[PDB]
């Protein structure tokens, strides 16, 4: 209370290093008991927080004056007392972290950050080691992980988990400098040895996903983090050891106990948040091809081959080793599910490189574009917009496949004999298209003799931009290509945001006079 | 007379008047013209053999 | 009939310094449609 | 009467008469849809008269009718980004109905209808229709888009997918169509309902339908089935017969209707639809395509 | 869902090919 | 003693005595595809992509 604040100010203004330690121990016992009592029961509106604020300022001044070091003549009271007081206050802050069913913005964060900064200053001031608070980072991450959620445990809408203390920690301490993430990732591996707590510490991984997956690391040059407290245990410049322990702890957590949403997200951004930061990112390839051959009839587990393709292509670009019989698998993988997935753009931004090959056949590209035409029969306009320039690019730079879209044996040309045009008539009477959709091999099906009616019928469409991007086959091929990665990130809300305004002068009357027939 | 490598053939060379060597996919197949028949095939690769 | 790739393809047209330089010609004449750049300045900036 | 007095005494404020007409339009749309516990037939009579006089004034004034139409498009877009379906009133039904009944919706690009066309396109193919209320929403949406582009003969590519969504949903009870990731799949109808001949129908009773779908009979299920079969007949008469790829248009639809005729084995509108599309199919454009026939440049 | 282990043996398979 | 390599738009010929590039061929309006020699070793046939 206010009397505790006055006693703390008096015991900090006077040194008196017996009764000051006794009054600090009494106020610390009162602070721990009031924390366990008014922890969201009679919710502590800055009461224990103000007590810990006064105790943190007093312990900061006392640590700047005299802390546990080499003694004058065996100071078995003051140095041990300040050490026990600091340890008990940090353990009480960790206890308030581990027992917190609510969060009024200061349930554990202020006390934990104050004790962490005070431990860093105490290590760098006593100078007996270099960042020796990383041993207490074990119980720190144990508390900030065991700060369990009531109902926000891996919500099925966004992210992979929603833990306020973990996201505020990775905002305010874990990514404001550079070495404590390295020491955390090593001490996570030195944590995960006995099964007793790691059976809980491998339960729900999405909190660590939101904790580490931020693209702010030291091995990533996009945002380099600055210098920590001035006692270096060669920590930031040991990126190689950082990469190896990163790889080891990542494989140990990825071994078991997946949730489906966290599995989907970690497969969605495995290619960039995980792959380039390893010491030897080859230990993930069989996991990635198991995700690629993961074909269940479950409707959620069908996005799994789509998210695996980026990591698999990163692997094959890094060093050539294959998944065999590639293109009939890539043939069978696309369907209206794949066209109505959220990741049309993220799929086509790898489909263009996978289909820009030199060795593939006219048979393969013919089967691809005709089954894709039967696919784009049934699509939204945001799928027509992304599917038409890719197929135009492929039919342009594989110009033998124009035999589908054009046939010169069936032209209504004037200058030939009535015998020849009657032979044209009986040929267009007895002609049969040999296509079949259910054949899954591209070169074995008959897609060449079967023409492409589907985009010709897709010209007739209720959107003039789809009309002007669908008459490109009736018009000639004077234009080279269209900019897929500057063309493809368009959803329905972005499309309406695009044509909410334009060169705007549009008005027309309503003279239908068709009201009193069926007005519903 | 035609000879059908089941994979799309990538290279056709001749090593003799009798037998030729054609490759497509992850195996190369030796054909003989006098027997008009495939008689060897080795597939000790990963991806398609290209020359 | 499998995947192949390279380090760079042959883009037959390329835009540079908002100028429409053609692709199937050589470099010291390719760097001449930009005003201010000529037959010697092109190969000197290319040597650098 | 106040509008007559305001049009008589509005000589220096006709833009305020335009604001008056826009306010009257907005007020009359949110009073045309409130609740159907009142006189259903007499309320439908007075709303038919209201829609007729609203067309009679929309023939005279349009210039901020289009602007308040943009206001409602922004309103429903803000509601649709706020929530999926629960923050969506039934005012969209009567708004789409009034604009597609008064307005000649057969122009290429218009300021009003075309953003509303892609709005109802995302309404038809964005969310998971968890219940028969949203199923009836989609059925009256298919009816209203056939009403929209009956005369333009403009093919929209979402109707076959919506048919193959809800009509497979009514026969889930799935081993040939696995990539639909359905929403409320295992409902539908019991196994041998003998098609009650003159049962329920289109039912323009939306405020009644939001309780009639919570208390669902087999009546409104077979009503939705025969209503989408009627809009199926309208579409195969007005668009797909003229479109040259009719053979690949009707293939999952003919497969589903052969599934109906082989599982329930007694329905008559499937057999008549199959007979008429077999007549339209036994002579078809079966041409090897030659679209790039060009007149040579001079 | 696969429930064996995620670690690397098809690399050994097509490194033994 | 010589071998011909076929890059994009640029066919080189190397010699086996010193293994450095000795001659080029770069009058090719597109990417150049096939380089071959006549059996008397006197003339180089190069098929490019323009035709």
């Amino acid at each position: 209370a206010k009397r505790l604040t006055a006693a703390g100010d008096r015991k900090q203004y006077n040194s008196i290093i017996k009764l000051i330690n006794e009054l600090v121990i009494p106020e610390n016992v009162t602070q721990l008991e009031e924390d366990e009592t008014e922890k969201n029961l009679r919710f502590l509106v800055m009461s224990l927080f103000q007590i810990f604020r006064k105790l943190f300022s007093r312990g900061d001044l006392t640590l700047p004056s005299s802390k546990k070091s080499t003694l004058e003549k065996e100071q078995f009271v003051n140095w041990c007392r300040k050490v026990y007081e600091a340890f008990k206050t940090k353990l009480l802050a960790i206890i308030s972290d581990i027992p917190f069913e609510t969060s009024l913005g200061l349930d554990s964060l202020d006390v934990y950050l104050q004790l962490a900064e005070l431990e860093s200053t105490h290590f760098a001031s006593e100078k007996g080691a270099p960042f020796f608070p990383n041993k207490t980072f074990r119980k720190l991450i144990i508390a900030l992980w065991s700060s369990n959620m009531g109902e926000i445990e891996d919500v099925k809408s966004s992210g992979a988990s929603e833990n306020l203390i973990i996201v505020e920690f990775t905002e305010k301490y874990y990514t404001k400098f550079a070495d404590i993430q390295y020491y955390f990732q090593s001490e996570f591996n030195q944590l995960l040895e006995d099964p007793a707590y790691q059976d809980l510490l491998l339960k729900n991984v999405g909190k660590w996903l939101a904790l580490v997956n931020h693209d702010k690391h030291c091995s990533s040059v996009d945002a380099d983090l600055e210098i920590f407290v001035p006692n270096p245990p060669q920590a930031i410049e040991n990126e190689s050891k950082f990469k190896s322990n990163f790889e080891k702890n990542w494989l140990s957590l990825l071994n078991g106990q997946l949730s489906l949403q966290q599995y989907k997200s970690i497969l969605l951004i495995l290619h960039k948040r995980i792959i380039p930061h390893f010491h030897t990112p080859t230990k993930l390839m069989d996991f990635l091809t198991d995700s690629y051959n993961l074909q269940s009839s479950n409707k959620n587990a069908g996005v799994v081959p789509i998210l695996a393709l980026n990591g698999l292509f990163e692997l094959m670009k890094r060093f050539n080793l294959e998944y065999p019989n590639f293109y009939m698998k890539l043939y069978q993988i696309i369907n209206p599910d794949l066209m109505h997935v959220k990741y049309r753009a993220r799929f086509f931004r790898l489909m263009d490189v996978f289909l820009s090959s030199t060795h593939l056949s006219a048979h393969l590209v013919a089967s691809f574009i005709k089954k894709l035409a039967r696919l784009t029969l049934e699509s939204p306009p945001s799928a027509i917009v992304t599917v038409i320039p890719f197929i135009y690019n492929l039919i342009r730079k594989h110009p033998n496949c124009m035999i589908m879209l054009h046939n010169p044996a069936f032209i209504s040309n004037p200058f030939q004999t009535p015998d020849q045009v009657a032979n044209l008539k009986t040929l267009k009477e007895n002609y049969v298209d040999p296509f079949d959709v259910h054949e899954s091999d591209p070169e074995l099906t008959h897609a060449l003799d079967s023409s492409l009616w589907e985009l010709a019928s897709l010209m007739e469409h209720y959107h003039p931009n789809v009309a002007t991007l669908a008459k490109i086959f009736a018009q000639p091929f004077k234009k080279l290509s269209y900019n897929m990665e500057d063309f493809l990130d368009w959803n329905y809300d972005s499309l309406l945001n695009a044509e909410s305004s334009r060169k705007l002068k549009t008005l027309p009357t309503l003279e239908f006079e068709a009201f009193t027939n069926v007005f519903d | 007379y035609s000879l059908n490598h089941d994979q799309p053939v990538e290279n056709v060379i001749a090593v003799s008047p009798t037998q030729i060597v054609s490759c497509g996919g992850n195996n190369f197949k030796v054909w003989d013209l006098t027997s008009n028949k495939k008689l060897y095939e080795r597939g000790n690769f990963n991806k398609a053999v290209t020359c | 009939s499998l995947v192949v790739q390279e380090q760079g393809s042959f883009q037959h047209i390329l835009r540079l310094l908002n100028t429409n330089v053609d692709g199937n010609i050589k470099i010291v004449y390719a760097l001449t449609t930009i005003k201010g750049v000529g037959r010697r300045y092109s190969n000197l900036v290319c040597k650098k | 009467i106040i509008k007559a007095y305001q049009p008589k005494l509005a000589e220096g404020n006709k833009e305020k008469l335009g604001k008056f007409t826009a306010v009257l339009l907005r007020h009359i749309i949110f009073l045309s849809n409130q609740n159907y516990l009142k006189n259903v037939q007499s309320f439908k009579r007075t709303q038919n008269a209201l829609i007729s006089i609203l067309k009679s004034l929309s023939e005279k004034y349009n210039r901020e009718l289009s602007e308040e139409c943009r206001d409602y498009i922004n309103e429903m877009q803000a509601r649709y980004k706020k929530n999926h379906f629960d923050a969506l009133s039934n005012g969209d039904l009567v708004f789409f109905s009034i604009i597609g009944i008064l307005f000649s919706t057969s122009d290429q690009y218009h300021l009003v209808i075309t953003p509303a066309l892609i709005l109802m396109s995302q309404f038809l193919e964005q969310i998971k229709f968890n219940s028969l209320k949203r199923i009836a929403f989609g059925a009256v949406l298919v009816r209203i888009v056939s009403q929209y582009q009956r005369i333009s003969k403009r093919y929209i590519p979402e109707v076959v997918y919506f048919f193959q969504k809800i009509l497979l949903t009514f026969i889930v009870e799935p081993l040939d169509f696995e990539n639909i990731r359905l929403d409320s799949y295992e409902l539908g109808l019991p196994l041998d309902v003998d098609f009650t001949k003159k049962r329920s129908t289109i039912i323009p009773l939306h405020t009644l339908s939001t309780m009639d779908t919570e208390a669902h009979p087999v009546d409104q299920c077979v009503s939705v089935l025969l209503n989408v079969m009627e809009s199926l007949d309208a579409t195969i008469s007005t668009v797909w017969k003229s479109l040259p790829a009719f053979n690949e248009i009707i293939l999952p639809i003919q497969q589903l209707l052969s599934a109906y005729t082989s599982k329930y084995s007694d329905f008559e509108k499937p057999r008549n639809i199959l007979n008429k599309v077999e007549k339209l199919t036994k002579f078809t454009e079966h041409i090897p395509l030659a679209l790039q026939n060009h007149k040579p440049v001079s | 869902t696969a429930t064996t282990t995620g670690t690397v043996t098809v690399i050994l398979s097509q490194a033994l090919q | 003693h010589d071998f011909a390599v076929t890059s994009s738009t640029r066919v080189q010929i190397f010699s086996s005595r010193t293994r450095q590039v000795i001659k080029t061929f770069s009058r090719f309006k597109d990417v150049v595809y096939s380089a071959s020699f006549r059996s008397d070793g006197k003339l180089l046939c190069a098929g490019d992509a323009t035709g």
